[PDB]
RNA sequence: GAUUCCUACUGUCCCUACUUACAAUUUUGUGAAACCACGAGACAAGGGAACGGGCUUGUUAUUUAUCAGCGGGGAAAGAAGACCCUGUUGAGCUUGACUUUAGUAUGUUUUAAUAAAUAUUCGAAUAUUUAUUUAUUAGAAUAUAUGGGGAGUUUGGCUGGGGCGGUACAGCUGUUAAAAAGUAACACAGC
RNA sequence: AAAAACAUAGCUUUUUGUAUUUACAAGAAGUGAAUUCUGCCCAGUGCAUUUGUUAAAGUUGUGUAAGCGAAUGUAAA
RNA sequence: UAUUUAGGUAGCUGUGCAAUUUGUUUGUAUUGAAGUAUAUAUGUGAGUAUAUAUAGAAGAAACAAAUGAGCCGAUCUUGGAGGCAGUAACAAUAUAUGUAUAGAUAUAGACUAGGGUUUUCAAUUUAUUGAAGUGAAUCGGUGUUAUAUAAAA
RNA sequence: AUUGUAUAACUAGUGGGCACAUGAUUGUAAGAAUGAUGUGCAAAAAGGGAUGAACCUUAUGAAACAUUAAAUAUUCUAAA
RNA sequence: ACCAAUCGAACUGUGUGGUAGCUGGUUCACAGCGAAAUGUCUCUCAGGACAGCAGUUAUUAUUAUAUAGGACAUAGAUGU
RNA sequence: UACCCACACAUGGGAUCAAUAGGAUACCAUAACGAUGAAGGUCGUAAUAGAAUACGAAAGUAUUUACCUAAUUAAUAUAUUAAUGUAUUGAUAACCCUUUGAACUUAAGCAUAUCAUUAAAAGGAGGAAAAGAAACUAACUAGGAUUUCUUUAGUAGCAGCGAGUGAACAAGAAAUAACCCUCCAUUGUAAUCCUUAAUUGGAGUUGUAAAUGGUUUAUUCUAUUAAUUAUUAUAGAGAAUAUAUUCGUUAUUAAUAGAAUAGAAUAAUGUACUUGAGUAGAGCUGCUUGGUAGUGCAGUUUGAAUAAAGGUAGAAUGAAAUAUCUAAGGUUAAAUAUAAUGGUAUACCGAUAGAAAAUAAGUACUGCGAAGGAACUUGUGAAAAUGUGUGGAGUUUAGCCUUAUUUUUAAGGACCCGUCUUGAAACACGGACCAAGGAGAUUAUAAUUAUAGCAAGAUAAAAAUAAUCUUUAUUAACUUGAUUAGUUAUAAUUAUAAGACCCGAAACACAGUGAACUAUACAUGUUCUGGUUG
């Protein structure tokens, strides 16, 4: 809308849309203000006043992480979001406390060389391309699949799983959504720690019991 | 208009003039930040300081208490300070309020004995932050929420009950 | 971000204009070469910036295992041309080939210009960073 | 400047004929525009949105694919009709249209001090008038009248096109009106 | 649209004696050279001159404005 | 188990195909991806799948999400190219040897306003490039004023 | 004769109509103007009136075979 | 009449995406159902609202001991 | 030979697909101009120089800075003795404080009203500004300076009572801080103040009074420069080369500048009973507010009392009780708002898109002037329109549907689409041809339907680690009074307001430019030749 054009009228053997005045170029005597003309501005320009944020009550955002943290212990669930759980010894499993004690990488890794899990480790590292879209110019580029998650009790993440790919932590106050069930499905393969593990008792109470942490929460009953 | 519908009020100038909230987030981040940073420069004192606790004006909360600004100065009379001196102090005092009951005067006098017995005092800035005390960062003291109470009475003093 | 702004991001676009646009001791270091075996353990360090006359030794690429010296440097293009390399012209092969020098491992050096200087200045600095560490 | 009649004069006319130059007709060079739903051949009558190139029954052209003329038709091309009507759309202009205003006239209150005279009301209060220098930048606040010199805006509907005429624009009775109820016309006779 | 329209000298009416300019001057209007003429009407609308109705402010309280209306002139208004 | 029902302008409701981007899962590609041009099969239809030629670097399918989400028309906007058409309309002096002998049309030359290298020469074909060229005590301005900013006569 | 009947909630388009048969009012008369009852065109296919919005037979998905209606049987044109 | 090819109120920028009961345009397939051009009020007659005609979803059976653009038997109204 | 069709090969043009040193939006930090010569402009400097770009005779890579420009040998003022010193002047395009101030539009017309305490225009400052310590709110068992958020609330109220407009207390939070002049300040003494190397020269009793040391040590934070980083990994963020290497990331130090806290040492301490006049208020008059008969302000006339006194208490005046405060002099941090300038991110666009500009773009070019203002990336090569070669039909008939191996023919059917319209092939309007672009999406408030959590209760209000609805229970008021499972969210439809499905007037107001064409007045210059009459 930066011009000051203005219809010329009709006896002129020419349309009634807004014309650019003046003289002395190609520019002049051609169309504008209009949508449907070349450098014009578009009907129904986009604003910030959208809404770009959504409400949900409080009761049910707790059911959903109740849920898919038992959909974790399934054997089906686990296997039909495409893990390779065959060789591992039981599920759920719980690791020992003294396991931030450790300050390099290597000795991580041999944790996980212990038991029966390296193949989701390298199934994570083969699987990078190309993004297909026009995303790849926009911090998008690469693509890869999603691996184990380990759920620990400090308040400050463990520098010595960081590197490893393919592996994501998270602390047990928070308790997000986004990893819990990723994709809308739920099932992912999950390792506990001592101290984090023990604490869900607390956090959620039996069937007649209220939680003390959570104030005004029950789980729901069986249909 | 061709329907049921109550009649509708909405005004011309409604959208043309908007304030948007984007910076939420951010601000309370700010905010949290300078207040954790004042908090290294005054390391033995608390954060906050002491308030009184008052009435509520009307009939609606009538049956409510809540800490008010400041503290009489006949009131500090009572427990023994001075208001130049207390003021070194954390604690508040105003003097634009007046004085009405004697119920409201002995409630405000034993909360300055027990605010006095906590504190201690040491010598100069180098003695204070050698000592690790921790440091208390909420409010200081508050009022806490009630909780009704039903008395059972016998069967015989209901004819002469007040 | 106007020329030579040295940032921290991740977008394709920002990352591109520092290389392209890059000027002064900046412009050195990103044409730099990898050192021998043999010459790692008389200084320490791992890498250091090119200048000319000293022999170098291809290990990648499809002129791998040729060695030369190096005859001209380009810092517009980041290229080098290397001895005993040919490349086909339209007319004949004896246009000298031209190389990206991360491909590249040196085996003598050449001493001109403070060279000494230099290299003395770093394998001091480098011992330093170690013993802050214990 | 507008109008009529005499004399002279003549291709204005009876009634047209002949000669020359420049464009045109023929050749080379530079090389456009308006217009275009489809147009592949043209007519007589019919019905149809009551004047067909195409639809229905009849009568008909054709040079190896041209060249130069002509103005019957394509209700030929130019310009969202200036005439007429509608719009609860405008603008220039006038005035005894409605509502107001700059300018101007006349009251009241503010106005330098002093002395004296006169009048009007009851020693006192008002008003008028004269004289002196100790003031004298020359104005301010309100009320009534005048005020197309200016400023805004309006100037119904029905109607065998609009205007002029009437109100068929509100109530009541009989006929139109066709044996239950309901029903039109600037139709009838009236209040 | 070059005229029969406009202008012009000539004729007539009107305002001003405190004009940087001074009544043979300075502003406002109508007809249109010369010759010959320019009749009657002031009820209507205007214009001029002169002695019943009508606002506010002030004072213990009271009183007093212009204008409109009425009378007399005026038609090369 | 429609032996009963099935047209339809304005209009209301249901089941489905096409395009761009986002989370998760599965897979293709330098013995050759996306695009484009011709065939064949398949679907009542919006459409889909395969084959051959060309080209040279990235694209497809399923469960959910966000919309700048499907053109013959607006005397629609911008670009490219037709018919009429080589048609209208304009330009067209003589010599057997010539830097000459003749013909033909048009008055000519200086100061100011405006133009700004068009001036002159060289080389290559009213063009392109490159050099050179403007000399003032007495020729203009700079000075005085036109009853609180005025003269190239 | 009819296997249903009855009751609520929410919401769109339309308010310029014309023709045939029967019977009327004004007008010399009109493919003129204005009312009453039924059915149509608008929004309705095929066959016949040579051709025609409303005339005459006639209810609706894709096809094949036999029987009729409206109308016709010298020739164009199926049929003494 | 004239005031830069413009004059019964010149030219340039902003309020401005000025208001329009008025002309013009409005983008994929199949299936189920399917209209009005009439009454009252209106500074109303090229426009609106209420009523009528239509669609979508829902609950319920002697409101079949019930309904009908029907007929018959009986009792009646009317002034063409 | 021309006209038509089929196939193969070549011209013309830049669509489709893929890339990208460019843009758009949100957040965070900064918030630094000028007489010691700013912003902006004109002309010059390269060994061989035009555009762009950088720079001033020290001129195309820590100093200099050509000429105009507030442009200054000045102007408006103060101090000392006509001269000298000091202070102001210009730029802004977001936020802040004053002055002045419209109309288009809505009311289906229009004149009070609304748009609007708005746009344009003028004056004045800072990194923030303005405000701020009751001549308050209330009727309680009473609260306590200013500012900002939630809520009260689209409520009380205002208005041709029409369209429409519109506050506050209480309650929950962020952030907190109070002070100084005006008398008779110990009169056993101006004890003060500017200037000078100097009680040197002044000011001042018509009343001035103003304590002082920056040395050193330690700690924390911010900004800018410089250095070292594995090939196992406190380094799998991302780029570049070829089909195993580097810059970095990650994690550490140094230097300079600035700020804050603490310790040690050096300097320094008397007496102080002030309360605000041509103000507050009345009469007439105009603007403003929800304020209704002042809520607030101003012009003119008039004009008080001093704590034994004065002001206020949501219909008017006069009077009375009960509460509660003390005006007319001055300063003030934090919580809050937003550009130029620099950074970081993203469900945004991908060359007719995104800013007008992938920048030799505010450039080329136009206008007397105010002003107006484009096209162009790199590989692939679609359609419209044409050329050459081969094959085929006929001269009486374009294209389409059905049935047929007489398919470059035969028999039947068949007027050109879109649109207003009772009715269109119409002698009714739009359309010569191809490609790309192009119109019911977003937000606030209500209601019905489907789905999810809890249920006599329901809830992501602001913030940090309360309220509202069921249910104001009726009435104008007094007098009186149990009862229809709800509330919070997600999606579709409808209604009203926002530019509101897209394009389109004749007009109105605000702020500015033109007498080079043409008109009038004033000053200064120039204006050819031959005859007739009398
Ligand atoms: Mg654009
Ligand atoms: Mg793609
Ligand atoms: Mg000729
Ligand atoms: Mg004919
Ligand atoms: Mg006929
Ligand atoms: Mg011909
Ligand atoms: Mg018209
Ligand atoms: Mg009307
Ligand atoms: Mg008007
Ligand atoms: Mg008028
Ligand atoms: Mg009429
Ligand atoms: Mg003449
Ligand atoms: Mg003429
Ligand atoms: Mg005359
Ligand atoms: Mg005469
Ligand atoms: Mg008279
Ligand atoms: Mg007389
Ligand atoms: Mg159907
Ligand atoms: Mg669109
Ligand atoms: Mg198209
Ligand atoms: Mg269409
Ligand atoms: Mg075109
Ligand atoms: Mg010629
Ligand atoms: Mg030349
Ligand atoms: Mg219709
Ligand atoms: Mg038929
Ligand atoms: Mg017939
Ligand atoms: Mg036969
Ligand atoms: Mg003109
Ligand atoms: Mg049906
Ligand atoms: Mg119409
Ligand atoms: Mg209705
Ligand atoms: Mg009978
Ligand atoms: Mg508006
Ligand atoms: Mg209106
Ligand atoms: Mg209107
Ligand atoms: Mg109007
Ligand atoms: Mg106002
Ligand atoms: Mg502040
Ligand atoms: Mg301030
Ligand atoms: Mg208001
Ligand atoms: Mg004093
Ligand atoms: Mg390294
Ligand atoms: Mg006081
Ligand atoms: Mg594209
Ligand atoms: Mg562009
Ligand atoms: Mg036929
Ligand atoms: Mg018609
Ligand atoms: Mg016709
Ligand atoms: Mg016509
Ligand atoms: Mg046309
Ligand atoms: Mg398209
Ligand atoms: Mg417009
Ligand atoms: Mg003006």
């Amino acid at each position: 809308m930066q011009h000051s054009a203005v219809s010329w009228g009709t006896g002129r053997a020419i349309a009634r849309c807004p014309r650019i005045g003046g003289g002395g170029s190609r520019r002049s005597g051609q169309g504008a203000f209009a949508n449907f003309c070349r450098k014009g501005r578009m009907a129904h320009p986009t604003t910030t006043m959208r809404r770009w944020c959504r409400k949900i009550v409080l009761n049910t955002r707790r059911i959903a992480l109740a849920m898919s943290i038992a959909a974790s212990a399934k054997t089906s669930f686990v296997e039909s979001r495409g893990h390779k759980i065959e060789n591992l010894k039981n599920i759920p499993l719980v690791v020992s406390d003294d396991l931030k004690k450790f300050e390099k990488t290597k000795d991580a890794f041999e944790l996980l060389k212990n038991f029966n899990l390296t193949e989701e480790v390298e199934r994570v590292k083969n699987s990078k391309t190309l993004r297909g879209t026009k995303g790849k110019m926009r911090n998008r580029r690469f693509r890869m699949r999603k691996g184990l998650l380990l759920i620990h009790d400090s308040p400050v993440e463990l520098k010595a799983f960081r590197n490893i790919p393919g592996v994501d932590q998270l602390s047990i106050n928070k308790l997000n959504i986004f990893e819990l069930a990723p994709g809308g499905h739920a099932g992912r393969l999950v390792m506990w720690t001592e101290s984090a593990f023990k604490k869900l008792e607390k956090l959620f109470g039996k069937f007649n019991e209220e939680s003390r942490i959570l104030k005004k929460f029950t789980l729901p009953k069986k249909m | 208009m061709k329907n049921n519908h109550i009649l509708p009020n909405n005004h011309r100038n409604a959208m043309k003039r908007v304030k948007e909230w984007h910076n939420q987030p951010s601000r309370a981040q700010r905010r949290a930040k300078t207040r954790s940073s004042k908090a290294k420069v005054l390391y033995p004192a608390p954060l906050k300081k002491l308030c009184p606790i008052v009435r509520c004006p009307t009939i609606r909360y009538n049956k409510k208490q809540r800490l008010g600004k400041g503290f009489t100065p006949e009131e500090l009379k009572e427990a023994g300070l001075e208001v130049n001196y207390a003021r070194r102090i954390g604690i508040r005092v105003d003097n634009r309020r007046r004085n009405m009951n004697k119920e409201t005067l002995d409630l405000n006098a034993q909360r300055l004995k027990e605010y006095l017995s906590k504190i201690t005092i040491f010598k100069n800035g180098k003695e204070a932050k050698e000592s690790g005390v921790k440091q208390h960062l909420g409010r200081i003291m508050p009022v806490h929420k009630m909780t009704p109470k039903v008395e059972i009475i016998k069967k015989a003093e209901v004819a002469s009950y007040e | 971000m106007l020329a030579g702004r040295k940032t921290k991001s991740s977008l394709r676009k920002k990352q591109r204009k520092a290389l392209f646009t890059a000027v002064g001791k900046d412009r050195l270091k990103r044409m730099s070469s990898h050192l021998s075996e043999e010459l790692r353990s008389q200084y320490g360090f791992r890498s250091f910036p090119v200048a000319v006359g000293d022999i170098v030794k291809v290990h990648s690429g499809p002129y791998k295992g040729k060695e030369g010296q190096i005859l001209e440097v380009f810092l517009k293009d980041y290229r080098i041309t290397v001895e005993g390399c040919l490349e086909e012209n339209e007319e004949k092969e004896n246009v000298p080939a031209k190389l990206h020098p991360c491909n590249v491992t040196f085996v003598k050096f050449n001493m001109d210009n403070g060279r000494e200087k230099q290299l003395e200045e770093k394998k001091i600095a480098r011992v330093q960073h170690i013993e802050r560490e214990q």
